[PDB]
């Protein structure tokens, strides 16, 4: 009486929603993970929702040679 | 600092532990009165004014009753289980923040501390049933241990979803992170599952086979006399209050509301209390409203309904967080 | 140093025990905890989070193997009805 | 001494031996955490080059950066000291308002925005030092210039406005 | 240790010693000169010193002996007390600072 | 001259007492000894849980809070509960399990001296510097560039265990999968 | 536009026959440099799985119940598709590694990367990952297709650690930027 | 009607939480020197408090002074321990 | 062979990028140069084997 | 003395007082083979699946406190790990 | 970023303390043992793990 998935895929899906709701919708929620991983970030780019840059978690050492500053030397003390 | 550290720790411990036990005593009085109003009756109204001394009468009666231990199996082992259950049921109050950082121990691993001390409390129940030297009561205490560990999995799976939102195990940070929104709205299915798990975790109805006397094989807690009954009962009410406090912390914004230090502290304490009291009321409300689930059905509910949904939510939620660039920072903030 | 003494206790479990096969399972748990405790303390001395990671996988694997060992004992006991060695 | 977090310290060890005379002296900064924090972006505005140079000096001499970067260490202390001297001579009342609020609010910068906006304005109008945070999302208002704060314990009144220079 | 990831989320404290040792081996050992790996020997000993500290322990045991032998020969007429030291370098305790410094 | 080195007690921000490690160490050994000389196996596992707690408490007090709590949750919370369930369901005659331990005592001494004398020589200084007049004190100071944003030990583990060392995680996952399938296949009627 | 550092990281040098193109090419590069034979080999290997199970049912019948064989074929067909796809990927990626004849792939890579240099785009593209996490991705999938018989892995990250000194791409770009400059003038 | 006597224990429970909150806030504030306390204290925060004590004597003490008093360069606490490294 | 050749030379790129003290990481430029040389020789050794043999010779 | 140490002592003290009262003041009188049967395998399964699933949840807790640095790459491995279990 | 701006001024103060106390332990060693014991063959500065401490704490 229970439908078979590989012969009639859609009929099985309706039965599982109605007769095994906890198992069926776990698979549906579990599959929404990958679905939003494919839809939203492309969607967000189009609307202009840009990703924030990472915050610094270490001292941000400036790239390049040292600037050769002249100021606040020892003669400036006192 | 200003005064002695030992004095501060004494006072802070006394301020959390002593009023906690007063609240646990009146949760038992409130349970009887709430079920009575629901049952068209009064509940305790004669032991003390308005029945306000009923729990103290109960405790003193049991503490002066004679204990009937087993057939000299062991003195230490017999009390060992009850002692463990009470101590570790009460140890979890030490990380509850009654305001930002207003906890006995403001711990960065606080959520894991609460999980650990709950796991150590299940030992006392199992070590009691064995020590009773009655194979009938052992099976009930065994079934009760199976239910407690299975729904411990439900609670720690639900809690993992909250940590993903806040990025921290500090109870304070979890509460501060809800100034944005109480987690009951974004994590509404999780809150419902967590509350159900907390009822099962406390051997409370409709999950109350441990104390059920009408069920033929149930009622492991029903053979506990005098001091041993006091140990187990205090531990259970203590866990009920703590599961309601932790539920408010994780989903109802903790101590958050809807200039003087004394009044700010009072309002934070009151807001946490109001939220905790509401969940205690619901906790009593479900015991009065439902019949009891069979052991085989309650294990099937955990393992074939709640856990498959939670593990599905464990996939979906971080995918949503990544997709919306809302993975929180894990540094000390808030 | 304590970790070394604990390894001896797990070792000594196999020396003193002729008939308790359950004690053999427990003595392996003692040995594995002793080795994990040694790694944890050394990882603290050498400021290395990899030591803590290694200890976490030992806890995972030793927990996994405890379950297999109990399952194997249950299949054994289903047919024999005893965990005692006649000696 | 080691950078390990202690767990069983019961004692403190001090050493009264001074630095050798060959090393030029320097007055250490005498400001507490909360004042330093209210003045951090101001120090960053004026001394960023010297701060970067000092850090780059150490990176150029791995394992030896404590020594042979001392002269560059001394500059960073003098520049920061110039900002805490200039602020204390021009914005003292507004400076004390912000760092006293910060010290009372878990040193959380988002709890003291009205006091910050008052100081930010006064500092800019006497020292030409302006607060800047690199790489804030261009599609939103900068978090420190937002009229409402989500994580603030007390709501920011609507008569206290952010300081945007040029307005 | 050698991993490069410390307890506080930063790098491990002996990692620079480990990188140096690997740097010395890769650039001084080869197929042509198997004796070039000899140069990497003091670098190895430094790495083991960072991990275990057996030399630094040995040096301080000796130095504490001489230090604690010099304090017995001398007589401390008035050594600073704990309270006064706690006042060292403070806004209104110059006398305690001067007394502790013997200035 | 003067006293160049000043040693004084810390008042606040003090720190834990190193005495409490010694009780935890001795309580772990006593509990360890009680495991292998206990008459009843269930009592042997109860002493094993005490051994787990003392080690866990030890790890917590030295600052290894995550792993210490992991021991409480994992080993006491689930492994030990599984051991007691099986032990307290099976038929055990304590008489059938008692070996004459006196016959094993000379070998016990010989094994203890032989093994200890070899492995102790292998312990690095970190584990042997403060066990068994002139004593050595450990010195600690602050850094600022390293303390910009501290991670807790659980965070520091999380930063690498899914990325740099995720092969270990995959290997562990397949071990957990084998255990679930295996333990099920051999116990339950198909 | 030369960054004066065309070899930023210490790579592993492996003795092979043909020049190394990329120690870790992007998934999409390995699909776009696939040959028609790679597809031919891909499905043919994928068909082998269910075909072998089918031949094992025709010669030595399994005596299974009514629907057992269809269930087994479904798993065999998926096994062959996974196995066939990994074989297709290995055949294309082995040419990037220099472990298979790759003259056609060397040419189009030299062309493709040179166009990016003069267009201004980065050689391997832009990544949402931190530079440290790009190193982790590079050190995970680097030469990883040689382990495909045990564990699969694919590079979906846009990192700058491809095992190759990148001076060759800048010399050509500069060299043919002047050729278009001289041609433009002579007009 | 409303059964108020049934609601009295809830009022007691709610009031006990308030007593703990108010009491813990007050004693912590007196301990901190009449100022609000700290929370989510990380290593940077702890180090800043030790630096505050070696300027004022109090772990919560504040000073806006641009010049450190004499002896500040000498009172950085190196912590000593006997076992756990 | 007495000389050990690293199977994982990329271990020179290991290390936490968080909470890095100034001057912590040693300079590795010579290490990088060592592997640039090893890569370039190998690429040149293949460049001549196929240009001289199997091409312009058969 | 840390507030956590005093808390543990006080909770232990409460338990001893309750035992002491009922041991000292409550009455006490001297008011004080076995068959066997097979046990149910479902009890072993509940403990086994709990333990193995308890370990996997434990292994995901570091990810929840490291989500920001892990970002997309660490999420992939977490999802691979979740899919396998 | 607030902590970043403060790091060099706090690091430089800690660096002078380490230099101060390292030179002092060097001078003490030479005046007590006659020469400086070499712990590391490298010339880099290594933060001490042990420290010579007086046999007794402060009296008060
Ligand atoms: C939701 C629907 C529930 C079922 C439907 C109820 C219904 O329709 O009954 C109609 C019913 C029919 O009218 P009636 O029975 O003829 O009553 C006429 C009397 O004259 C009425 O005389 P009265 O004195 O009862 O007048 C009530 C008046 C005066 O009553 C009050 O002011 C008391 C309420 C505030 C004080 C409560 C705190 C007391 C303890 C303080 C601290 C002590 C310790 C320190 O207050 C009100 O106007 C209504 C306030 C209702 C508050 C109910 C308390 C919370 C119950 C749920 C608790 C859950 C958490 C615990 O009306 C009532 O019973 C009165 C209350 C109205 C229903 C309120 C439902 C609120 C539910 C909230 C959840
Ligand atoms: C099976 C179910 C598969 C569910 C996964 C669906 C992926 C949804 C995303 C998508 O399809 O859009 C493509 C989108 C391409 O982004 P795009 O805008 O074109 O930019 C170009 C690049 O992404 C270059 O830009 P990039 O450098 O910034 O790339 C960084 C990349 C970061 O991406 C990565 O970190 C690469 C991770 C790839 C892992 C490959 C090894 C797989 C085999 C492992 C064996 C153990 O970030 C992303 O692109 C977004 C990806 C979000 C993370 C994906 C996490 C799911 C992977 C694991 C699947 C679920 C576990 C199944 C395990 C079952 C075990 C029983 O994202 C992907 O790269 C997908 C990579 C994962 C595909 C896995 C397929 C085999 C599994
Ligand atoms: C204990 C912790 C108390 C925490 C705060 C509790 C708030 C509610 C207080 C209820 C008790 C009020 C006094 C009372 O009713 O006692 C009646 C008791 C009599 O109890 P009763 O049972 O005979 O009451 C008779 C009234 N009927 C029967 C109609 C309901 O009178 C006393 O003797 C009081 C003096 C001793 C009080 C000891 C308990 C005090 C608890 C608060 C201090
Ligand atoms: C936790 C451990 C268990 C709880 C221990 C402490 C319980 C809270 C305090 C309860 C004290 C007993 C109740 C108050 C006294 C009382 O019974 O009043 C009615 C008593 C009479 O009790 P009664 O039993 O004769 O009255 C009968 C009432 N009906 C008719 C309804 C049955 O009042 C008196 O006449 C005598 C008063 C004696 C002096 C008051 C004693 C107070 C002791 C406080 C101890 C606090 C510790
Ligand atoms: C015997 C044990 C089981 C073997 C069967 C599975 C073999 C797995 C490896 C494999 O794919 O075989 C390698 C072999 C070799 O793979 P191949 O991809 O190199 O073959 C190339 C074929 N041309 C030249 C046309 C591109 O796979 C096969 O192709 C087997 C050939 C028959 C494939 C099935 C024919 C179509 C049937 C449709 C129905
Ligand atoms: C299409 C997807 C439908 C999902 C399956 C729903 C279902 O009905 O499964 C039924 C099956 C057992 O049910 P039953 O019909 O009684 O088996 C009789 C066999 N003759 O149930 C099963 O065997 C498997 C049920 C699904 C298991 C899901 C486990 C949690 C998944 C979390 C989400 C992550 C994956 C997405
Ligand atoms: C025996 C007790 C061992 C000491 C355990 C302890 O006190 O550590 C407290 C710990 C969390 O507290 P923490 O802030 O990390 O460290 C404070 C140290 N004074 O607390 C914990 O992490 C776990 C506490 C477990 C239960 C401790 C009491 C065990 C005995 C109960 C009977």
């Amino acid at each position: 009486t229970t439908p078979r998935f590989w012969s009639t895929p859609l009929k099985y899906c309706r039965w599982a929603a109605r007769e095994r709701p906890a198992l069926f919708f776990s698979v549906v929620i579990g599959a929404l993970g990958p679905v939003t991983l494919a839809t939203v970030p492309p969607l967000r780019r189009l609307i202009g929702d840009v990703d924030a840059a990472p915050i610094p978690l270490t001292y941000p050492i400036p790239p390049g040679p040292r600037k050769q500053l002249k100021g606040y030397d020892d003669d400036t003390e006192d | 600092m200003s005064y002695s550290q030992t004095i501060n720790s004494l006072v802070e411990v006394v301020l959390v532990l002593v009023p906690s036990l007063v609240g646990i005593a009146y949760v038992t009085v409130g349970e009887r009165k709430t079920m009575g109003s629901m049952q068209r009756r009064l509940g305790p109204n004669a032991v003390g004014i308005y029945g306000l001394l009923q729990a103290f009468a109960d405790a003193l009666k049991l503490l002066l009753k004679e204990y009937v231990g087993p057939t000299q199996a062991n003195l230490v082992l017999f009390f060992l289980g009850p002692v463990i259950t009470l101590i570790f049921s009460l140890l979890g109050y030490a990380v509850i923040p009654y305001g930002p950082g207003l906890a006995v121990n403001d711990l960065s691993t606080g959520i894991l501390y609460m999980l650990a001390v709950s796991s150590l409390a299940t030992y006392g129940i199992l070590l009691a049933g064995w020590s009773a030297n009655s194979k009938y009561a052992f099976l009930g205490s065994l079934r009760s241990t199976a239910q407690l560990i299975s729904y411990e999995l439900v609670l720690s799976s639900s809690i993992l979803l909250v940590i993903m939102l806040s990025g921290s195990l500090s109870l304070t940070v979890i509460v501060e992170s809800q100034r944005a929104i109480w987690y009951i709205l974004p994590l509404l299915p999780v809150f419902i599952i967590f509350f159900i798990g907390s009822v099962a975790e406390t051997n409370r109805a409709p999950f109350d086979l441990a104390e059920a006397e009408s069920e033929l094989v149930s009622g492991f807690m029903t053979e506990h006399a005098a001091v041993i009954f006091v140990f187990f009962f205090l531990a259970e009410y203590g866990s009920i209050v703590l599961m309601c406090i932790l539920t408010s912390i994780l989903f109802l914004g903790g101590y958050l509301l809807i200039n003087a230090p004394t009044v700010e502290g009072s309002f934070y304490g009151l807001s946490l209390g109001v939220k905790t009291s509401i969940l205690i009321f619901v906790f009593i409300w479900t015991r009065a409203s439902f019949p009891r689930i069979r052991f085989d059905q309650l294990m099937s509910f955990c393992w074939t309904v709640l856990l498959p949904i939670l593990f599905a939510l464990i996939v979906l939620v971080p995918c949503i967080l990544y997709s919306f660039n809302i993975f929180p920072v894990n540094i000390s903030l808030l | 140093n304590i970790t070394l003494i604990l390894f001896l206790i797990g070792i000594l479990g196999f020396v003193l025990n002729r008939k308790n096969i359950i004690l053999m399972l427990i003595s392996i748990e003692i040995m594995l905890l002793s080795i994990t405790f040694l790694i944890l303390l050394s990882s603290l001395n050498m400021d290395d989070i990899i030591g803590q990671t290694y200890a976490i996988y030992i806890i995972v694997v030793a927990g996994a193997e405890s379950a297999i060992g109990l399952g194997i004992l249950v299949a054994f006991y289903r047919l024999r009805g005893s965990i005692a060695i006649e000696y | 001494m080691a950078t390990r977090k202690p767990a069983f310290n019961q004692h403190v060890l001090l050493d009264t031996t001074p630095l050798p005379d060959s090393i030029p002296k320097v007055k250490e900064i005498g400001a507490s955490s909360a004042p330093l924090l209210s003045a951090s972006f101001f120090i960053g505005a004026r001394c960023k080059d010297y701060n970067d140079d000092y850090m780059q000096c150490k990176n150029e001499n791995p394992g030896r950066g404590e020594f042979e970067c001392l002269k560059e260490g001394r500059r960073v202390t003098r520049c920061a000291r110039s900002v805490l001297k200039d602020i204390n001579t021009h914005c003292l009342e507004q400076f004390r308002a912000h760092w006293q609020c910060l010290d009372n609010n878990n040193q959380q910068l988002w709890q003291c925005r009205p006091a910050e906006w008052k100081l930010n304005k006064c500092v800019y109008e006497n020292l030409k030092l302006e607060k800047v945070i690199p790489d804030q999302p261009k599609n939103s208002t900068p978090v420190h210039l937002r009229q409402r704060q989500i994580f603030a314990h007390h709501a920011i009144p609507p008569w206290e406005r952010p300081f945007i220079p040029g307005q | 240790m050698a991993s490069g990831y410390g307890l506080n989320g930063g790098p491990s404290r002996c990692f620079p010693f480990w990188q140096e040792l690997l740097a010395c081996y890769v650039t001084n050992s080869s197929e042509d000169n198997p004796d070039g790996k000899n140069k990497c020997i003091p670098v190895m000993e430094d790495y083991y010193e960072c991990l275990h500290h057996r030399k630094e322990a040995a040096r301080v045991r000796a130095l504490q002996a001489a230090y604690r032998e010099a304090e017995a020969k001398k007589l401390q007429e008035n050594p600073p007390t704990a309270g006064q030291i706690r006042n060292l370098g403070l806004l209104n305790k110059e006398e305690d600072t001067k007394k502790v410094h013997c200035a | 001259s003067q006293i160049s080195l000043l040693l004084l007690k810390e008042i606040y921000t003090n720190g834990s007492t190193h005495i409490m490690l010694d009780i935890l160490s001795v309580l772990a050994v006593i509990s360890g000894i009680c495991v292998i000389i206990s008459k009843n196996p269930i009592v042997s596992v109860l002493h094993l849980i005490g051994l787990f707690a003392y080690v866990s408490f030890y790890l917590i007090l030295i600052g290894l809070n995550f792993v210490g709590l992991s021991y409480l949750i994992v080993y006491i919370g689930a492994v030990s509960i599984l051991f007691l369930f099986i032990l307290m369901l099976i038929n055990i005659r304590t008489s059938e399990l008692q070996s004459n331990t006196s016959n094993s005592i000379p070998l016990t001494i010989l094994v203890g001296i032989i093994i200890s004398s070899f492995l102790f020589k292998m312990l690095p200084y970190g584990v042997i510097i403060s066990n068994q007049k002139n004593d050595l004190f450990f010195i600690t100071s602050k850094i600022w560039d390293g303390a910009l944003a501290e991670n807790n030990h659980i965070s520091s583990i999380g930063n690498i265990m899914y990325t740099n060392y995720n092969v270990w995680l995959i290997l562990a996952s397949f071990i957990l999968l084998l255990a679930m399938v295996g333990a099920i296949v051999i116990t339950i009627k198909p | 536009n030369t960054p004066t550092q065309t070899y930023q990281f210490p790579s592993k040098t492996v003795k092979t026959d043909y020049p190394l193109i990329d120690n870790d090419p992007h998934f999409t590069r390995v699909i776009r440099y696939a040959r028609p034979s790679d597809y031919a080999h891909g499905l043919a290997a994928a068909a082998a799985g269910p075909a072998a199970l089918w031949l094992m049912e025709r010669i030595s019948p399994s005596q299974v119940g009514r629907g057992g064989f269809a269930k087994a074929m479904r798993l065999a067909g998926f096994i062959g598709l996974a196995g066939g796809f990994l074989y297709f990927y290995q055949r294309s990626i082995l040419r990037f590694y220099g472990m298979s004849e790759n003259a056609r792939e060397v040419e189009m890579d030299m062309r493709e990367m040179t166009d990016r240099v003069k267009a201004g785009l980065p050689l391997y593209g832009e990544s949402r990952l931190s530079p440290a996490m790009q190193g982790v991705a590079a050190r995970q999938s680097r030469y990883s297709a040689l382990f495909f018989g045990v564990m699969p892995w694919f590079n979906f990250v846009n990192h700058n650690q491809h095992g190759v000194d990148t001076a060759k791409y800048y010399q050509q770009a500069e060299r043919e930027l002047e050729a278009e400059r001289l041609a433009r003038e002579q007009a | 009607p409303v059964p108020f006597e049934t609601l009295i224990p809830y009022g007691i429970i709610i009031a006990m939480f308030g007593v703990t909150g108010a009491g813990m806030a007050k004693v912590r504030h007196m301990f901190n020197g009449d100022k609000r306390h700290r929370w989510s204290v990380d290593q940077w925060d702890k180090q800043q408090m030790e630096r505050d004590r070696r300027l004022t004597g109090h772990l919560r003490g504040q000073t806006d002074n641009p010049i450190a008093p004499p002896g500040f360069e000498f009172n950085n606490p190196w912590k000593v321990x006997x076992x756990x490294x | 062979s007495r000389h050990i050749e690293l199977k994982y030379p990329e271990v020179f790129s290991h290390g936490s990028p968080f909470n890095v003290p100034a001057g912590f990481y040693p300079n590795l430029d010579h290490v990088i140069e060592h592997y640039r040389k090893q890569h370039l020789e190998e690429e040149e050794r293949k460049a001549k084997k196929l240009a001289a043999a199997a091409a312009a010779a058969s | 003395m840390s507030a956590m140490s005093i808390y543990i002592i006080f909770v232990s003290i409460i338990a001893i007082l309750f035992l002491a009262i009922d041991l000292i003041f409550a009455p006490h009188n001297p008011y004080k083979s076995q068959s066997r049967s097979p046990f149910n395998i479902s009890f072993f399964i509940y403990g086994l699946v709990f333990l193995l699933l308890d370990l996997e949840i434990l292994l995901l807790y570091p990810f929840a406190v490291s989500e920001y640095v892990n970002s997309a790459y660490g999420l992939a491995a977490a999802l691979i790990f979740i899919g396998i279990i | 970023w607030a902590r970043i701006h403060l790091i060099p001024l706090l690091q430089a103060e800690e660096d002078r303390d380490h230099v101060r106390r390292y030179l002092a332990d060097q001078a003490r060693e030479k005046g007590l043992l006659g020469e400086n014991i070499k712990v590391y063959n490298s010339d880099r500065y290594v933060r001490p793990t042990f420290a010579v401490t007086p046999s007794k704490p402060a009296q008060e």
